[PDB]
RNA sequence: AUUAGCAGUUUCGGGGGCGUAAUGCUCUCAGCUGAUUCUCAAACUCUGAACAUUUUUGGUAAGCAGAACUGGCGAUGUGGGUUGAACCAAAUAUUGGGAUAAGACGUCUAACAUUCACUAAUAGAUACCACAAAAGGUGUUAGUUCAUUAAGACAGCAGGACGGUGGCCAUGGAAGUCGGUAUCCGCUAAGGAGUGUGUAACAACUCACCUGCCAAAUGGACUAGCCCUGAAAAUGGAUGA
RNA sequence: CGCUCAUAGCGACGCUGCUUUUUGAUCCUUCGAUGUCGGCUCUUCUUAUCAUUGUGAAGCAGAAUUCACAAAGUGUUGGAUU
């Protein structure tokens, strides 16, 4: 298993930044939930990794 | 505040000819014809002779000022697609199960069997300007190629979206068909 | 406005306009990939004979010195619009400076977006290829031909110079292979004089 | 537990203190008030960072104590204690009352429902007005960023809108910063500990030189 | 009712240091005294005004209970508030003309034109009145203040990111990167005895700061208009439609 | 607290609301009369969702479980005691 493929696959569905009200994936350079339920809230964490 | 005038300029290369008639831009290139309407704008698309195309907007504020760069860059996408059209490269990542991929060229469709060992066959048509082919050289990679970016990248996104592991932990499995490269020539 | 903020230019201009009128023969260099590891091993040789002095495009504050000096910032060769420079100043060794300044270079692989010096050779051939690293080079746009029993494209002539960026996929072919063809470092452009040009020729030796 | 403070939020009653007539009222939840170094001389801390209330209400003693702990803890984590000295500029004197009725399912039998309705004292409360300071912090000028965040941290324990101003005075005094600096550099200041006393022109009728030789 | 110190006493009541031991010198530390300092009250006062709205007590509250002035409903319709006992206008003999009042003027519905912004939500639309809050938003409009820049700004893309040194300590091992403490230097435009990821610790990638292309405005912390989140209840559904 | 880690999940000390499925509070209607508990039966409505459908988070390796969203379309039991 190539490490570059794991990096590419984590780029698309693991390296996100999930809002705290809206459990909703955003891009890793986000600052705001893009959705109305959040209230466009500026409260968001990274997606947690594995070990 | 809404500014008095906010224009942009699109540079037409010499082998490309635009045929615009009232917010209906139609490029014609060596490799293929492409067209898109911009009838959702209060915009006078207008060309200066042969080399230029000037998107303009009189008294736009925001949500209108913000749209002239969008519909300038979309005409630039239509231009670059008909000089040297886009070619996307898509790579297979799998943990254990080797993903098989079928391709014919009736509707240029892709068929993705043995994805995660699922026995459902993921037949997917391509958008109507697009073909694709397997990479004999680089292993486990299918290269998409086309004339429009809104067709090519959307076909690639449908391959990528339909190649997900459901009902599991997506941080570990990571089996799919993802866009790797986004070249032009 | 100006003259404010952190790491002030008003404490650099005391070096950037005052000691720039006390020197005879100078070297217009190139600092486009030069390290600080490779720099500390050339800034101890120049330190006894001169200095390594540059304000880096703060140097159009030298226009007030050009009243009687008539010093050109744009009238000489290499008109200073597309590159980075760190010019080499000397008091004692104005003459034999060109030999230790072009010795301490190290050959190394390049990356993507580097300023591409005049001597770059792409790693090719049988010794510049593995049978396992073909599948990376088999990823690119250019189709390969069979020459001397290897999936490889041959390009050993110089095609790129200063002012053209290197592609992104070419960087791993230099980094992963041990092929380091050129020993690069500081590059003298113009031999500058106090109001004129001493030698309007290049000499990398 | 305690009744919701939306009952006792707004001051609609006449003020009602612990006295000869309000006998058995329980104590206040805020026990200690002034926190920090507080042996600090007034020359040390020049910065008066306040927390004023924008609406008039009854800030409960239980709320002032929680805001006090929330303000103490964040600066003690940030720069350690003695880097500030805050008092609290509001005291819970008005006592609340509860006409307590039983939660029993047959409660018609037992409780005098609105007969002798005058409630028994629960808690205390502080009757803040609009623009009345409740949390005054005196600290160094290198903590204008942190004590405003601590007063923001205490603004969420308090009912409604609180405003963190940075006062234009030397800190727990009446004189402005350049005016305290004038009163010190011209020699009309003294050292009463954590506060000044100005050499006035009022004992200057025979002599005032007992104040001169101990001037700040 | 009541908070905090500073000073005097300070030897004292207790702790001790100090001359070798003590009402002997000084420190918190108690206490007495003085000049300060924070909040102060229906049953405190030096001073001290001018059903509905307002003043107002009990109650968590009530379309609850009780008062005071005034105006009403009861007694009283009419015009308006879709509707309505009290609200607004305005009081009633029977009528005609005119101008009005509150209220309105797309249609129901008698009555309009011109003009400047804000709202892009299925929102919002006559006080009483038929609700909504704390807390939020890189939604947009207006604004306040501070900082950056032709000594080349933010942003993008790239080059550097070195030594003494792997700082002291501590330990299988801890070397920039698990921790307690310091934080200076050479060389320069620029280096944290390191903003991080990882490792037998490194290595390797990385951020601080500087510099290269570039060409002109950039960044922040607030303020408060409208709007959005907050915002869930039973028949079908109500800015009156 | 969660080994480290405030906010996966929680969350004291406080504060801000909603609901009318608890019981109070009140006495506005009804005392020339509204038949008052429970159960059986049957229909419809609510969403504050237990399952099912689609999704997103986790301290989600798989399995199991936990948090949330669009969701009220369709289900939501047999019994001993009273």
């Amino acid at each position: 298993i190539e490490p570059s493929l794991v990096i590419l696959a984590r780029k698309y569905k693991c390296d996100k930044m999930i809002c705290r009200k809206c459990y909703a994936r955003l891009h890793p350079r986000a600052v705001n939930c893009r959705k109305k339920k959040c209230g466009h809230s500026n409260n968001l964490r990274p997606k947690k990794k594995l070990l | 505040m809404k500014v008095i005038n906010s224009s942009r300029k699109v540079q037409i290369p010499e082998n490309v000819t635009v045929d615009v008639k009232g917010r209906s831009v139609k490029v014609t290139g060596p490799r293929g014809t492409l067209s898109k309407s911009f009838d959702h704008a209060s915009v006078d698309i207008n060309l200066v002779g042969k080399k230029e195309l000037t998107v303009d907007l009189w008294f736009g504020n925001r949500k209108q000022i913000a749209c002239i760069k969008t519909i300038t860059s979309i005409i630039e996408n239509m231009i670059t697609g008909v000089t040297k059209g886009y070619e996307y490269k898509m790579r297979f990542v799998y943990a254990h199960f080797p993903i098989n991929v079928a391709v014919t060229d009736g509707g240029r469709v892709v068929e993705i069997r043995n994805f995660f060992g699922e026995k459902i066959v993921r037949r997917i048509e391509l958008l109507d300007g697009i073909t694709c082919y397997r990479n004999e050289k680089a292993k486990d990679e299918i290269v998409l190629t086309g004339n429009s970016l809104e067709l090519l990248s959307q076909s690639c996104a449908t391959i990528q979206l339909r190649s997900a592991i459901k009902y599991k932990d997506v941080r570990k499995f990571l089996d799919g068909i993802y866009v790797s490269e986004r070249n032009v020539l | 406005m100006s003259g404010a903020g952190s790491k002030r230019k008003n404490v650099f201009i005391e070096k950037a306009t005052k000691l720039f009128t006390t020197y005879d023969k100078m070297i217009v260099a190139e600092a486009d990939f030069v390290g600080s590891s490779q720099l500390q091993k050339i800034r101890k040789s120049i330190r006894g004979i001169g200095a390594v002095l540059m304000g880096k495009k703060t140097m159009i504050r030298k226009v007030i010195r050009d009243l009687a000096d008539s010093k050109p910032e744009l009238d000489a060769l290499n008109t200073y619009l597309k590159q980075n420079t760190c010019i080499i100043f000397c008091k004692d060794n104005i003459a034999e400076v060109k030999r230790v300044i072009n010795t301490q270079r190290v050959g190394a692989p390049a990356k993507a977006g580097v300023f591409a010096p005049n001597d770059v050779i792409i790693p090719a051939g049988p010794t510049g290829m593995e049978p396992t690293q073909t599948s990376f080079l088999q990823d690119l746009k250019i189709a390969t031909k069979i020459n001397r029993g290897q999936i490889d494209i041959v390009n050993e002539v110089h095609i790129i110079k200063t002012g053209q960026k290197v592609g992104a996929s070419e960087a791993t072919l230099l980094q992963k292979l041990n092929i380091k063809p050129f020993t690069y470092g500081l590059e003298p452009k113009i031999i500058y004089d106090a109001g004129a040009c001493y030698s309007p020729s290049i000499s990398e030796e | 537990g305690r009744r919701p403070a939306r009952c006792y939020r707004y001051c609609k009653n006449k003020p009602y203190i612990k006295s000869r007539y309000c006998r058995g009222v329980p104590d206040a939840k805020i026990r200690i008030f002034d926190l920090g170094r507080k042996k600090a001389s007034t020359d040390e801390f020049p910065l008066c960072v306040h927390l004023i209330s924008l609406e008039k209400e009854q800030l409960s003693s239980e709320a002032i104590e929680a805001g006090r702990i929330s303000c103490n803890k964040y600066i003690s984590k940030t720069g350690g204690k003695d880097s500030f000295h805050m008092r609290v500029r509001v005291h819970p004197w008005h006592v609340l009352r509860i006409n307590k009725m039983l939660s029993c399912a047959g409660a018609d039998r037992l409780q005098t429902g609105m007969r002798g309705a005058f409630g028994k004292p629960m808690g205390t409360v502080a009757r803040v007005n609009i623009g009345q300071i409740i949390f005054s912090i005196r600290t160094r000028d290198n903590m204008l960023a942190n004590v405003v965040e601590a007063l923001r941290r205490s603004s969420y324990k308090f009912p409604g809108r609180q405003k963190i101003v940075v006062s234009k005075k030397w800190g727990f005094t009446a004189y402005n910063r350049e005016a305290y600096q004038k009163l010190k550099a011209d020699g009309r200041l003294m050292n009463d500990g954590a506060n000044v006393k100005v050499i006035t022109n009022h004992g200057t009728l025979a002599q005032y030189a007992k104040d001169i030789a101990a001037a700040n």
